[PDB]
């Protein structure tokens, strides 16, 4: 009635093999007694990297040990505790002359990649899904504080950007907006992992378009239409010029994070955003130097 | 019991006398895509047989001077076999690899290269040298499909990140004095069920010396490194005409 | 398993002995060729100097798979890798590896 | 078909170039029918 | 509810209003190979969607003159679509159809078409005239795949047998004040449990004019006759590389 | 732990769905009474050609029949019955003077297709599986019976085909040879269903090379090897010549006969074996013809 | 070397379907082989020589 | 556990840490004659330790250019030992035979010798070169005892037969790169249970280079083969006077 080949034929197995499990790691491992030991046939010590496995050699079994009850904790190695800290990813400036952006208005790409410090950290990982908590502080380019009144609005690719001060889409009717006075502590606010794909990209190896991909083109390359998650708009609440310069000062903070494969950290120093260039005649080694191994 | 290994699928059989183990890429063997992951409404193809197989795509030599080499994935097999034709027929591809890169030499020669799965592998250009120039890495370098391409700055994998760290991907090495070939087996991995073997890559195969090969002269001087990768779980969705990219 | 003559190419009757083993030395390029033959057993060809080979002479018909082991004879300390390949019926000698 | 897959590698002092010996059978689903007679060879002279 | 009809396979779905019930070639379902019947000892590729469906090959033109037109079959799909390179890569191959032919006109037109399956359809020429001369249907005639074939002498379909008794094979009339299409459904027929699609056609695909198209001047002119069929319970074994011919 | 299309996929059926069964039809099928039925919506007379199916409207349904008892035999139109009846295939002439086949020996290629009677019988199936049994009735042109012995060997495909009537082949140490005086009565021997296929294919609408398939080439389409049986050989026993003009007939009786595929009869005369070519020019009508459809 | 035949299954050299090998192997026994009447042995017996 | 191996009989040990397990000519060890398998009805002699044992009776120089050499069997071994002498003394005799070839090289030398054990080993002359000539093999040639004899026609066997096919029997080879020595276990084959052991040789013992000796030049040259043979459960009946032959 079958052909067997086909009752065997284990095509179709949604599940994955696994191999390794993952266990509780509340402390630091605990280091239990060892003796001497002189016997032929086991050797902890060598290994063969080739495999391409850590070594997996004890304490214990390379020097005789004491009994130590490790009672570290590793609650703030986690992924919430590492990248729970907000951090700057976004700078805007509304000065009163200039070519930036006068008319009192800014749209600002939401691209968390464009400062050093916190694009390091996540690039960490190439996938990483969460929630993150916005907070915007503004005030005028001498850090003084004044009675000025703005408007936050979040967006959406897709939803009208607007042109001016006085723009239509500041009614913002069903995009999320937000009015605050500079003299109000820094708005704050809880967004969603928004995405069509189930986790943000960090690196994208490939094109979005699908066409021919000639030179003027390659300009796409490692852009990932998951990430861009559309515009963050700001503008002074009125008709008139502001009549203050302002700056605002995007700071994100990740929870509820999950990240996967983890790639090396960034070696060299960033010059654009969603581009990982780097300078070609100034590539500088991962670390320091001494003037040769056999000396400190 | 560990040094000798097989490897059957398809109709195709590697043979190795020398392997260290094989790696599993992050502890997890391919699987087909779920019925609660999967948003495809159309049922996919899983030709089996026809495209789960050994493609030996390519050989390099090694040069005492050698600075390495990489394999953008997904694309490295279109146009080759019937997987190519799958891959470029249907819009959706999905499907883990099995790759097995192989150099031999002689007791006395010697040398180990690194051999690495990145995902996501992207390219960076050197931006012009100072930096000022916003380059980019052209469709021949970031999508070389077999041939692959030679590194320029293997110190940075051309994408400025160390190599130095680059163990932390799934790899295994190719020493001399101990094997004469690598063995891994990596699982789907994307943030999507599936997505268009054509212009997205999975991840890149890494192929680099860091300990020079050496020989005292007399000694046959070419020493070829043959990559051989076998896709595994293939499905196929999204079937329209034929396309190239 | 009985001797094939793959390297079915001398007959200087002073050299009939080396149509039993085919020679593999040190390559100077990328997937070259070291031989090739007919993957048929009652016909003309290597398949003839093997025991199956005769006996298919003494039967019009036949059915089953076929193996063919290779024996290395070099030094001990010669490496090396051949990638051996049955092209099934249709598939015109290859061109390359 | 035979190809090299990578090459026949050797040190200083090994012969660079040695030979392979194939040997063939059939496997245990061979099977044959019908018998005839060899044409492989026939004879010339007359068996004195 | 016997005169509209709807046949879907893979991703295509042929609708109908005006059908004349389906016709099953030698009342018998298209199956695949029974273990006992095969006798290749490798493990097939049943592509199953990606090659089982609908393709719409070819239209002709039906004229007051038209003579009659043949497609031999294994062959027809081949280079067209996922089933073409599996028939290609795939020494053997193995499968049933689903052949759909369909054309229409007014009510006030008027017609009969044959539409029969001839199975091992060998062709022949009228040996130079006289009969004296042995000559022989080039390539371009025994396997003109997609595009058909026009039949010179359809009296004896070419081939010295009546067409009159043309209807002990599978088939379906398309009169044109009854219908608008014919379905047969043949399933694979040889001595064999697999051939080479390449060289060999398991059968014909006859469209005959019995009754000659007519209809009063006026009225469109150009009735096309289009063919669409589907290969069912596709299976290939021996993969090799990409074959023409 | 599956993926359901894959639990359903009903890929793999090695049994084919049927739709009809064989019934016992040791005699023809009997006539029940009928009567007359004055009745709307019933209509048996009614058929509809296109569907495909021939008319299943019964004698009862279209007159008011009686009841017949039908016991006659269907036996006759079996296929042994029909098939298994001997007749002409081959025909070998051993003349003294001539440049047929003098030298005494003759190879005749195992043919059927070259006697019109025998031919158009089988050509009436596509493929067809059965054992036979050959008759050879040999004796001089004038239907003289001689004291001459003869030697039939079959001569399988790839074995040595006899040069010379002293040949060694005619050793036939393997092959299978009748030894026969053309004064006893025909040789006859059994022969069983020897072929690579299933069943014998009289068409065979394909080439076997596999190649380019010039014109030169043409020749092989329709070539079907697995009809391709070999050759019988037949020689007078000498080293001398024959002494008489030799005519061998064979006669082939098919027996435990399975037929599949029926196709239309042969319309046309024939005019080469294996190829079904017909006279361009002289393309006779099936049958007989009339002055009018209105005049008998 | 062993001297032994490899002993390698298809099964494990492909990946293989399952097939019902009901082929005889009658024919190819001795009595089979062997049992075929052939020429051995001619013997002449002219009137002049 | 395979690749070690010590032959123990009578009073002597072979050791061996190469060889490539043992053959045992056509799977039979070697027993005494049966009660009703004999006919001899004198009680025989079954010396045991005194014959039964390994005698190391020659030495061959392996050549790049040597054709290669048999030894009859039975044979063989008489004159030499308190073997000999029975076989010398008795009529009948009957015995299997462990036969151990050695030839060592280094990792650095190359080449494969096959041995085989062929049972009634004819030896024919090349017939006066046109084949004109009814030539015969002489004593010196069918019966060389010790010191074996060079083949001419190696091809052949110096016997009209393809050495392509040798290995039908008992056979083993020494590929220098995997072993050192070759050990077959031949039984008592006749179709007798006893015979002389002067006029009949049961088999022949051949050792012919397929693959070449060969090595870079300042290697030693001298590789020589050395026989060693020890008869099992050997038999005698028929006691008279000694006889040579
Ligand atoms: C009120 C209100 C709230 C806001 C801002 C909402 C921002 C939500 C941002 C989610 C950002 O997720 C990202 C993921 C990836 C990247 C990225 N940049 C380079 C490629 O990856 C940037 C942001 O505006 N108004
Ligand atoms: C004794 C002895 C017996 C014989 C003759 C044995 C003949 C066995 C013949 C079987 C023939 O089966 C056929 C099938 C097909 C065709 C054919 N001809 C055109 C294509 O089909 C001819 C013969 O010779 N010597």
């Amino acid at each position: 009635d079958r052909v067997a080949d086909v009752i065997e034929s284990s095509i179709g197995d949604s599940v994955s093999r696994a191999l390794t499990q993952a266990l509780p790691a509340p402390t630091g491992q605990n280091t239990q007694v060892s003796s001497h030991r002189l016997d032929t046939g086991e050797v902890p010590a060598l290994q063969a990297a080739e495999i391409g496995a850590s070594s997996n050699t004890s304490d214990e079994s390379m020097i005789e040990t004491r009994c130590v009850l490790n009672s570290h904790s590793t609650a703030e190695t986690t992924l919430d505790s590492f990248f729970s800290r907000a951090g700057l990813v976004g700078e805007i400036d509304l000065p009163l002359e200039g070519t930036t952006n006068p008319n009192g208005y800014a749209n600002w790409d939401i691209d968390i990649t464009g400062y050093a410090q916190m694009r390091r950290k996540v690039e960490l990982f190439t996938y990483m899904r969460f929630d993150a908590e916005f907070t915007f502080v503004a005030c005028t380019p001498t850090g003084q504080v004044v009675p000025q009144l703005l408007q936050y609005m979040f967006v959406p690719p897709g939803a009208p950007k607007p042109e001016s001060r006085e723009s239509l889409a500041w009614q913002t009717a069903t995009n999320p907006s937000v009015f605050v006075k500079l003299t109000d502590p820094p708005a704050q606010v809880s967004v969603p992992f928004m995405s069509p794909a189930s986790a943000y990209q960090w690196f994208y190896d490939g094109y979005p378009t699908f066409g021919e991909h000639k030179q003027e083109k390659d300009l796409e390359y490692g852009a990932c239409p998951n990430n861009m998650m559309g515009t963050f708009s700001v503008r002074n609440v009125g008709s008139s010029k502001s009549k203050y310069p302002l700056v605002v000062r995007i700071y994100m903070r990740m929870k509820h994070v999950r990240a996967w494969i983890p790639r090396p950290m960034r070696n060299q120093n960033y010059l654009f955003k969603a581009n990982p260039n780097y300078a070609g005649n100034s590539i500088k080694p991962t670390g320091t130097s001494r003037t040769a191994i056999t000396t400190l | 019991s560990d040094r000798v290994a097989q490897l059957t699928i398809g109709n195709s059989t590697i043979t190795t006398q020398e392997a260290a183990n094989i790696i599993v890429g992050y502890g997890e063997w391919p699987s087909y895509c779920s019925d609660d992951d999967a948003t495809a409404v159309d049922k996919p193809t899983r030709p089996d047989v026809s495209v789960n197989r050994f493609y030996t795509l390519d050989t390099k030599l090694w040069e005492k001077s050698s600075k390495g080499w990489y394999w953008k994935f997904p694309d490295v097999l279109t146009e080759t076999g019937v997987f190519g034709q799958n891959a470029q027929f249907h819009y959706l591809y999905r499907s883990g690899f099995c790759i097995h890169v192989q150099c031999n030499a002689s007791k006395f020669h010697q040398g180990a290269l690194l051999v690495a799965i990145l995902p996501e592998y992207v390219i960076g250009t050197v931006a012009g040298g100072t930096g000022t120039e916003d380059s980019h890495p052209p469709y021949k370098q970031t999508q070389p499909g077999a041939d692959g391409f030679e590194l320029q700055h293997p110190y940075v994998l051309d994408a400025g990140i160390p190599i130095s760290q680059l163990t932390v991907c799934p790899h295994q090495w190719i020493n001399l004095r101990t094997n004469n070939c690598a063995t891994i087996i990596v699982p789907y991995m994307n943030t999507l069920p599936f997505d268009s073997a054509l212009n997205h890559c999975n991840f890149g195969l890494l192929v680099v010396p860091i300990s020079p090969l050496d020989f005292d002269q007399g000694a046959t001087p070419v020493i070829p490194i043959t990559i051989t990768l076998a896709p595994m779980c293939s499905e196929f969705a999204g079937l329209r005409q034929a396309v190239t990219q | 398993e009985t001797i094939l003559e793959v390297n079915n190419v001398p007959t200087n009757a002073t050299s009939l002995m080396e149509r039993l083993r085919f020679p593999v030395s040190a390559q100077a390029g990328k997937g070259e060729l070291c031989a090739v033959f007919r993957a048929d057993p009652g016909r003309d060809g290597p398949w003839q100097s093997t025991m199956l080979g005769q006996l298919c002479g003494y039967y019009t018909q036949w059915s089953g798979s076929l193996e063919v082991t290779f024996m290395f004879t070099g030094s001990f300390m010669a490496t090396g890798k051949m990638l051996i390949a049955y092209t099934p019926p249709g598939g015109p000698l290859p061109k390359d590896r | 078909s035979i190809w090299y897959q990578t090459n026949y590698v050797v040190p200083i002092g090994a012969p660079n170039t040695a030979y392979i010996i194939a040997l063939a059978a059939a496997q245990k689903n061979f099977t044959m029918k019908l018998c005839k007679d060899t044409s492989h060879i026939l004879q010339t002279a007359s068996i004195q």
